[PDB]
């Protein structure tokens, strides 16, 4: 898989297709700006602050009124994987397996199902990244990244861990870093299929206007204090050490 | 009425109402055109593209150009009048001629 | 000398003349479109065992072919590519024509990224008719496009006194490039996003804009000769792999090719005839914090300071570069040893040593910095190369 | 290069509209009589063609020191009759330009001609009076000379020189030389005969 | 948007403004207790959702 | 039907039908190929295309 | 009253206690602590048009 030049096209010519469609239309993350780091402060460590990654591509809306539209990586996406299972159902070693009215209704199927009529891959290059970062700032538990990486092995980001002690001697904790590790993580299951279907089939308000729609739907959510109390939380938290060292 | 800057609110109301349609240049990367009209109610908000209509780029905003200069030209003018009497019943007039 | 590879001895030369350039007009912008046999954008490039078409190098009317391969549905081979787009241009031409007379043909400036964008979005098929009233320039290149919002934000967008426009497919591939060790290296410029290029008024307002965003792949300069203005060219993390035993991501790649056009620049200048570009360098700028230390976007940084100083390399350059003599080197470069030359990258300035003989320093205005302390130990002359000779030769 | 008009030698060109059969403005005329100033005893090879859909031709010539010389001697520059450019109407496709026209090479005709010109422009100092026996084949003494010397030059034909109009004196006349009495009514200080006495 | 007037005022006390670093070790001691619990976590993402 | 603008209706018709099986270079981001063929009717609106 | 220029605009209105030749403690009248030139008051657009 690292080197698609191992897989024969004579022997295996989807899978040497597959390969080439994942390594070249893959998404590639980017980054966004939130925050305010004058007033707030800049949790994020590993990061520069005022910077949020994310992994896939963003498109800032030039219109309020949206409309469908085909042209994004998304889509581009969608409409290879049924390319790709068009020339499976292709191929001559599998077609004669199946029937006469079988293939042309799955090749009807697989044509249909790449023009279906969806705004969620819309949705997440234009809105979903504005709207992570209106909602940013407002966390109590403020946002924590490792870069994405999108296919290089060398820079996948294994072992994010902390410390608290130093270890035997020794003072610089750039010196006992490396020894006095706590690994942290867990992992999440989700659930595939209804991603997918959220995917292939989400649509608009039949008029809606984005600057009056978040108008009224972040107005409700500024009038909270609780933001600016952890702010005054981190700091007792920040002098209690001080005061036990 | 009396407000010190009823034109910056007649030009900020359409102008926040043209959004997405038409875009004009503002000072700083805050105060973005989408700020609502209710808020400039004092001079040291107006703003420069309304100060300068020069900066409003007929291809790019020709209505809000046009409701820029339709303001700048045809907005009422002050005047004053006489009243009362000096040499009897005096003036109470302040800052004012009396 | 040697820094893992070894480079040629104490003669380093360099060009010494640079021409001037002229502003891009109506005029010519007319011409570019109903391209003769003579002048024509693009030209191909061909396999050199085959002696077959394989890729085309794209010029200055069209290079914002930013979109997806299969958004244009171009043809397969090139004598069907090259009737298509003679083809498809004079119908543009005449769009053009249409809105903007040519009686104003004297001295009418023209907006290189709106000329760009053009055509990218009629070949595309994506709402052309907002950019062609924006085509006429007037006061500067950018500020006419930082405050609008007419055309698509994959073209252009606009930050606040930065604009951000996607450069794409400088080379195109076409249906017989196959990756063989014989075709042409596309250094990863036959892809939809390799880069993305920062254009402003100052360096100061770009310099405040990477203090808040992230610099995590690289930014690289021009600082001789900008193209439409000074800006910054920021690399995306995707791979081109071209090199079986190597996988070069795009900020490197980019880096790599034009770093070998200066190595092979230096060889071809005979102090009399100009050239367009006194360096070809880029010169990594803010990101060489989160580089490592001694890999090849590093390696690759003092290589490209080298042909900026003006060294030459020991084994000669072909006149088309061939991806396995591309492989070959970059499996010399990341060698074992020790870098023997005295120069060293730095973010705040690239420098030039004293007897360096590029007269590049004077020629700009800043960027170049003439520092006067360290000093190399060679003279300044061309190098001799030679035949073949084909049969063993005997010696005495 | 690219040219730019700065430097000493090199090509010059124009390109003005001409449409139908239209007498010409005092500007486009000018204009003429201004290339006609800025290059002087040149070729000069005009092109007549429909460029963008409007007729238009160009003029192209090569500038030199030498008429860079011929420049500082007038005080004000002639203007040139267009019945030569008026009366055309062809369409004559032009090419590149080049800096060496000639591809064969010069005559031994013509580089004779040289070595008798380098040899009068040597021998001529500044600020004196000359006398031309002969014209030759073209008027090439009022280049060769320096800019404050006055000149005269005798022929046998009428000249095609533009009269008047000098920062010193001049004399163009024609008498059939081998005649007598009239060195008397002229006045100078050295004589030049080139390849007109045999 | 908001508003905040323009008027010469009495003097008011309103402590919100901390530095970079004291958010910093915040952070990681915020962090230093959540990691490997996944029955804190998965709560905050559905309050997200 | 007596309104002038009714063959650009009868055209756009068959460009909303078909988007992304085959596109057409419309002229601006608002009145797009997938904007429905009801909102052309004004002169103005009639593409290039 | 002026019209649409910005450096003659009023913005505060104050009462002076003191004279004019000592120093004291600034006393700034209540009138200078509204955010308009005087109490603000407001209309209905739609009865007065």
């Amino acid at each position: 898989f690292m080197n698609i030049q191992l897989i024969s096209p004579i022997d295996a010519p989807i899978l040497r297709q597959w390969a080439e469609i994942i390594h070249r239309y893959w998404p590639n993350p980017s980054q966004i700006r939130y925050g305010t780091p004058n007033v707030f402060g800049s949790a994020n460590l590993f990061t520069p602050p005022e910077v949020l990654l994310l992994p896939i591509d963003h498109q800032p809306a030039n219109v309020t009124t949206p409309t469908l539209d085909f042209t994004n990586e998304l889509t581009n996406w969608r409409a290879r994987v049924c390319e790709l299972m068009k020339n499976l159902v292709d191929n001559q070693r599998y077609q004669p397996g199946w029937t006469q009215s079988l293939v042309s209704s799955m090749r009807g199927t697989l044509g249909k199902l790449k023009l279906i009529k969806s705004m969620t891959p819309m949705y997440l290059q234009q809105l979903a990244p504005v709207e992570l970062a209106v909602i940013a700032p407002m966390l109590p538990f403020p946002p924590f990244q490792v870069p994405y990486v999108r296919l290089d092995r060398d820079r996948v980001p294994t072992m994010v861990g902390v410390t608290r002690q130093s270890r035997d001697t020794i003072t610089q904790p750039a010196l006992s870093l490396s020894t006095t590790n706590t690994t942290v993580g867990v992992p999440l299951a989700l659930d595939a299929r209804a991603i997918t279907v959220a995917l292939l089939s989400g649509k608009y308000p039949p008029d809606l206007v984005t600057n009056v729609w978040y108008a009224d739907a972040i107005y409700p959510m500024y009038a909270d204090t609780e933001v600016f109390s952890n702010l005054q939380r981190d700091v007792i938290t920040c002098e209690a050490v001080q005061t036990l060292v | 009425t009396t407000d010190p800057c009823a034109p910056v609110k007649a030009f900020m109301t359409l102008a926040n109402m043209m959004v997405g349609f038409e875009t004009i240049p503002m000072d700083n990367q805050i105060y973005t055109q989408s700020r609502r009209a209710s808020a400039f109610s004092t001079p040291h908000t107006w703003p420069r593209c309304f100060m300068n209509i020069q900066l409003i780029s007929p291809i790019d905003a020709p209505i809000l150009r046009q409701w820029a200069e339709i303001i700048h030209r045809y907005w009422p003018n002050p005047s004053q009048i006489r009243y009362g009497t000096p040499n009897v019943f005096g003036s109470a007039n302040l800052f004012t001629p009396p | 000398a040697n820094v893992w590879g070894v480079r040629l001895a104490d003669s380093l030369s360099s060009p010494t003349i640079e021409t001037r350039t002229r502003h891009y007009t109506l005029h010519d912008f007319y011409s570019d479109l109903d391209a003769s046999v003579g002048k024509e954008p693009w030209r191909p490039l061909r396999n050199q065992r085959t002696n077959e078409i394989v890729a085309v190098q794209l010029f200055r009317p069209l290079q914002g072919l930013v979109f997806d391969t299969q958004l244009y549905g171009f043809p397969g081979t090139f004598s069907q590519w090259e009737q298509f787009m003679k083809e498809k241009l004079r119908v543009l031409k005449y769009e053009v024509l249409r809105i903007y007379p040519i009686s104003t043909y004297n001295h009418d400036r023209v907006n290189v990224f709106v000329a760009n964008a053009l055509v990218g979005a009629f070949l595309s098929n994506q709402a052309f008719y907002d950019l062609l009233p924006l085509l006429i320039v007037n006061d500067t290149m950018i500020s006419d496009l930082l405050g609008t919002g007419a055309a698509l934000s994959q073209f252009f967008q606009s930050h606040g006194e930065v604009l951000e426009v996607a450069a794409g497919r400088k080379y195109l591939q076409m249906n017989n490039y196959s990756n063989d060790d014989d075709d042409p290296p596309l250094f990863a410029k036959d892809l939809s996003d390799y880069a993305k290029a920062f254009y402003s008024d100052t360096y100061e307002v770009l310099d405040r804009f990477f203090w808040t965003h992230d610099s995590s792949a690289g930014v690289l300069v021009h600082y001789d000769k900008p193209t439409n203005g000074n800006h910054y060219i920021l690399g995306t993390l995707t791979q081109m792999v071209s090199a079986p035993p190597h996988i070069i991501n795009a900020t490197d790649a980019l880096l790599l090719e034009s770093c070998l056009e200066q190595f092979a620049a230096n060889v071809r200048a005979r102090s009399a005839q100009p050239v367009t570009r006194l360096d070809q360098c880029y010169h990594l700028r803010w990101g060489a914090q989160y580089v490592g230390e001694d890999s090849l976007t590093y390696r690759l940084g003092v290589l490209s300071l080298l042909a900026t100083n003006g060294y030459q390399l020991a084994r000669p350059i072909p006149k088309q570069l061939t991806n396995r003599w591309l492989s070959s080197f970059v499996s010399q470069v990341v060698s074992d040893g020790i870098n023997e030359t005295p120069l060293w990258p730095q973010e705040r300035y690239v420098q030039i040593a004293y007897d360096s003989p590029s007269v590049v320093d004077g020629a700009t205005q800043y960027g170049y910095v003439r520092r006067n302390q360290l000093r190399l130990g060679m003279r300044i002359s061309a190098l001799q190369s030679l035949s073949d000779t084909p049969a063993p030769v005997q010696w005495l | 290069y690219v040219d730019d008009g700065s430097s000493v030698t090199g090509i010059e060109i124009i390109s003005i509209e001409n449409p139908g059969f239209s007498n010409m403005t005092q500007a486009a005329r000018v204009g003429i009589s201004g290339l006609c100033a800025n290059v002087g005893n040149a070729r000069k090879s005009i092109a007549i063609y429909e460029s963008h859909g409007a007729r238009v031709l160009t003029i192209t010539s090569r500038r030199s020191p030498a008429s860079a010389r011929r420049k500082a001697r007038l005080r004000y520059l002639p203007l040139i009759d267009p019945r030569s450019l008026e009366v055309q109407a062809r369409t004559i496709l032009p090419s590149n330009p080049v800096l060496f026209d000639n591809i064969n090479g010069a005559s031994p005709h013509v580089c004779l001609t040289m070595m008798y010109n380098f040899e009068v422009s040597s021998a001529v100092y500044d600020g004196d009076v000359v006398l031309d026996l002969g014209t030759g084949p073209e008027a090439k003494i009022l280049e060769l000379i320096p800019s404050t010397s006055p000149v005269t030059c005798v022929d046998i034909r009428p000249t095609a020189q533009p009269n008047g109009c000098w920062n010193v004196r001049t004399t163009f006349l024609e008498l059939d030389y081998l005649s007598d009495g009239w060195i008397t009514g002229v006045r100078g200080d050295i004589v030049t005969c080139m390849l007109s006495l045999g | 948007t908001v508003t905040s007037p323009y008027a010469p005022s009495v003097n008011r006390l309103m402590p919100y403004r901390i530095s970079n670093a004291e958010r910093q070790i915040s952070q990681i001691i915020r962090v230093m207790n959540i990691g490997n619990n996944a029955t804190v976590i998965q709560p905050v993402l559905q309050d997200i959702s």
